[PDB]
C-alpha cells in the first residue's frame, strides 16, 4: 500500500508535495 | 465538511475566540436608549457553544 499520506495543537492542514507510507 | 451542526430598542453582543483548536461563542441581548454609541455601564456576557473545528482562523466577515 501507498494510500497513507503524511506532511500547532489540534491544529490541521489539507493544502498542497505530500509523503505517503509504503 | 468534517464538522457539521443546527439548533434601535435593543442590542445584540457576542464574543468569539479560538484556542486549542476549539472555537467558543459567547452573547448577551439587553434593551437599550441610545444607538450612537455602547452602553456606558456593565452587564456580563454568557457562553453559548463550543466547536471542537481544529481550523485556523486569522480574516472574518459579517452577513447581512
Ligand atoms: C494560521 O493562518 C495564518 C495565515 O492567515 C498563518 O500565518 C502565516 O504564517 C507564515 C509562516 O511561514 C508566515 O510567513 C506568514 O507571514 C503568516 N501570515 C499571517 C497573515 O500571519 C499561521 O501560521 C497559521 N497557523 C497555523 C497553526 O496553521
Amino acid at each position: 500500500n501507498y494510500n497513507y499520506l503524511y506532511r500547532k495543537p489540534f491544529e490541521r492542514d489539507i493544502s498542497t508535495p505530500l509523503q505517503s507510507y509504503g | 465538511c468534517t464538522f457539521e451542526y443546527v439548533s434601535f430598542k435593543n442590542l445584540r453582543e457576542f464574543v468569539f475566540k479560538n484556542i486549542d483548536g476549539y472555537f467558543k461563542i459567547y452573547s448577551k441581548h439587553t434593551p437599550i436608549n441610545l444607538v450612537r454609541d455602547l452602553p456606558q455601564g456593565f452587564s456580563a456576557l454568557e457562553p453559548l457553544v463550543d466547536l471542537p473545528i481544529g481550523i485556523n482562523i486569522t480574516r472574518f466577515q459579517t452577513l447581512l
